[PDB]
């Protein structure tokens, strides 16, 4: 199977630079653009850059010319961006995608860049402990940043009915979300739920066992 | 350097209904135009190419014309999880550009939420702050009035709110209030509720601090 896997990214000052990476596998033939496109949060699409790997031509947008920088190590199967002098505008989700040299039929993961002087900081997470025959519970994951933080629930094995909330942006500049799940009356105290919060822009990961009060 | 305009911006419709979505190039695209589905934080999806082939693996449901510049996205019999904001693109060199998107929404019967509310954990108010959590799960429509009381005191100006995706199963929404007060003013006070009006009906949870 073709695959477009992304790394790099992340929080970065103003003023600052980043180089994302898109490794690509499973290609046919290298008659392939690579693009760049983002996604500011809450806005549509934006192509940002393409190249054709094998003789290095490149193409940007007006956003981004003289800024950003797209090459390739074909040796690598692995196109960059070399993002300098970011501003706040900057902050996107940047996915990197193919077409043929069609449409853009394969794409990566999408990783976030938040340009912002503000400090990493891991968030807290604390219990939402549990009528008739359905409860609910959950875990609150507060003051964090930057995104993102995923949950999962007792490690995988409880996906059902799993409600997690985008995060919002507190008045203090950190994040905050919780997410949910319903289970059986029944199930509290012969179950238990734990919560796995995982925040890798601080290298840090919660569980916390959610009891009832 | 050429805008791609797609109509309407958002768009609700019920199960099994015919959707249109158009977008018109501002100059000659030829026919290098391209579909794009795009569900909330993940990479848009390939539906279309060439204003009208079919993208391998696409229901046949989807289908796109062109009419000199006029582009159409149609959706014969809209299912539950087609349920994204759909996007359109011109590739006539490479200057790419995408449309605005089309955020379809499924129209779905009423559904009243579930409704729960949680006290602040004792480890949060060791901090000194309280935070108030009210879920309303799994409900339709969206718009729903969400009010926090203490101590029968309407509140206004601390509390947030956040709103899932709608479900791609059944096209429900859940949501979260969240209260916050400093843990002097959560201790003074007995009684905390949580009121979600919809239509005729509106149903208050709450709890008594301590209790
Ligand atoms: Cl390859
Ligand atoms: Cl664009
Ligand atoms: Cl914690
Ligand atoms: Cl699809
Ligand atoms: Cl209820
Ligand atoms: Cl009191």
């Amino acid at each position: 199977e073709v695959q477009l896997v992304e790394s790099g990214g992340g929080l970065v000052q103003p003023g600052g630079s980043l180089r994302l990476s898109c490794a690509a596998s499973g290609f046919d033939s290298g008659a392939y653009l690579r693009h760049w496109v983002r996604q500011a949060p809450g806005k549509g699409l934006e192509w940002v850059a393409s190249i054709y790997p094998s003789y290095g031509y490149t193409s940007y947008a007006d956003s981004v010319k003289g800024r950003f920088t797209i090459s390739a190590d074909t040796s690598k199967n692995t196109a960059y961006l070399q993002m300098n002098s970011l501003r706040a505008e900057d902050t996107a989700v940047y996915y990197c995608a193919r077409s043929a040299a069609p449409g853009m039929d394969y794409w990566g993961q999408g990783t976030l860049v938040t340009v912002s002087s503000a400090s990493t900081k891991g968030p807290s997470v604390f219990p939402l402990a549990p009528s008739g025959g359905t409860a609910a519970l959950g875990c609150l994951v507060k003051d964090y940043f930057p995104e993102p933080v995923t949950v999962s629930w007792n490690s995988g094995a409880l996906t059902s009915g799993v409600h997690t909330f985008p995060a919002v942006l507190q008045s203090s500049g950190l994040y905050s979300l919780s997410s949910v799940v319903t289970v059986p009356s029944s199930s509290l105290g012969t179950q238990t739920y734990i919560c796995n919060v995982n925040h890798k822009p601080s290298n840090t990961k919660v569980d916390k066992k959610v009891e009832p009060k | 350097d050429i805008q791609m305009t797609q109509s309407p911006s958002s768009l609700s419709a019920s199960v099994g209904d015919r959707v249109t979505i158009t977008c018109r190039a501002s100059q000659s695209v030829s026919s290098a135009v391209a579909w794009y589905q795009q569900k909330p934080g993940k990479a848009p999806k390939l539906l279309i190419y060439s204003a009208s082939d079919l993208y391998s693996g696409v229901p046949s449901r989807f289908s796109g014309s062109r009419s000199g510049t006029d582009f159409t996205l149609t959706i014969s019999s809209l299912q539950p999880e087609d349920f994204a904001t759909y996007y359109c693109q011109q590739y006539v060199s490479w200057l790419i550009t995408f449309g605005q998107g089309t955020k379809v929404e499924i129209k779905r019967t009423v559904a009243a939420p579930s409704v729960f509310i949680f006290p602040p954990s004792d480890s949060q108010l060791k901090s000194g702050t309280a935070s108030v959590v009210c879920l309303l799960n799994n409900f339709y429509p969206r718009e729903a009035k969400v009010q926090w009381k203490v101590d029968n005191a309407l509140q206004s100006g601390n509390s947030q709110e956040s709103v899932t995706e709608q479900d791609s199963k059944d096209s429900t929404y859940s949501l979260s209030s969240t209260l916050t007060l400093s843990k002097a003013d959560y201790e003074k006070h007995k009684v905390y509720a949580c009121e979600v009006t919809q239509g005729t009906t509106s149903v208050t949870k709450s709890f008594n601090r301590g209790e």
